[PDB]
């Protein structure tokens, strides 16, 4: 009962934590593509 | 102009004669329709020369160069700019526009600015982008005849406009978002 638990519980935290670090990432992205929509903002401005 | 007067014989060194040499360029210079025909007419008679009396009555003949100083346009080689010429441009401009956009630009080409005011460029211009363009696309040089005008036409016909009363920095707005109100208001 234990013994898969831990080897479940241990693919399932490297998967987590894995995700984690992910949206970390596209998190970052999303800064980059904060700016990116800033500026699709000022076109839009400019197509207004 | 200047250049090929010098090596016609005609040696202007001066800034006040570089404005008679602007004044000729603006008063003889034309585009010719075929660049090769008409150097070729240049040299089997004189009918392309003028007469140009200068301020201290000496009368110069001006022939080819006539055609060859506004061919630059066409043919920045001339000049040594490794550039392509206004037609090659205007080309690779609705080029790089999308596709679905590229008819109405060949359509509603125009031209404006003191420099497209030489005789014959408008012809010029349409021949070019026709041999240029695709043969589905309908080719249309508009030339004005106040073309060396219509940046302050339309101007004018904005600024009067009722509708553009709301486009306006006001005072209030440039105090109170500083001078990148431009960036905002301006497009």
């Amino acid at each position: 009962w234990l013994s898969a638990d831990f080897a479940q519980e241990r693919r399932w935290k490297r998967g987590v934590a894995r995700k984690v670090v992910r949206m970390v990432i596209r998190h970052h992205e999303e800064q980059r593509q904060k700016e990116e929509r800033a500026r699709r903002e000022e076109q839009a401005k400019l197509r207004r | 102009l200047m250049k090929i007067l010098t090596e016609r014989g005609y040696s202007f060194t001066t800034t006040a004669e570089r404005e008679i040499v602007r004044d000729i360029k603006e008063k003889l210079c034309y585009v010719a329709l075929d660049f090769e025909q008409e150097m070729a007419t240049a040299a089997s008679s004189s009918s392309l020369e003028k007469s140009y009396e200068l301020p201290d009555g000496q009368v110069i003949t001006i022939g080819n160069e006539r055609f060859r100083c506004p061919e630059a346009l066409f043919q920045p080689s001339f000049l040594g700019m490794e550039s392509c010429g206004i037609h090659e441009t205007t080309f690779n401009s609705i080029m790089k526009c999308d596709v679905d956009i590229r008819k109405d630009l060949y359509a509603n080409t125009v031209l404006s600015g003191g420099t497209t005011m030489y005789p014959g460029i408008a012809d010029r211009m349409q021949k070019e982008i026709t041999a240029l363009a695709p043969s589905t696309m309908k080719i249309k040089i508009i030339a004005p005849p106040e073309r060396k005008y219509s940046v302050w036409i339309g101007g004018s016909i904005l600024a009067s406009l009722s509708t553009f009363q709301q486009m306006w920095i006001s005072k209030q707005e440039y105090d109170e978002s500083g001078p990148s109100i431009v960036h905002r208001k301006c497009f």
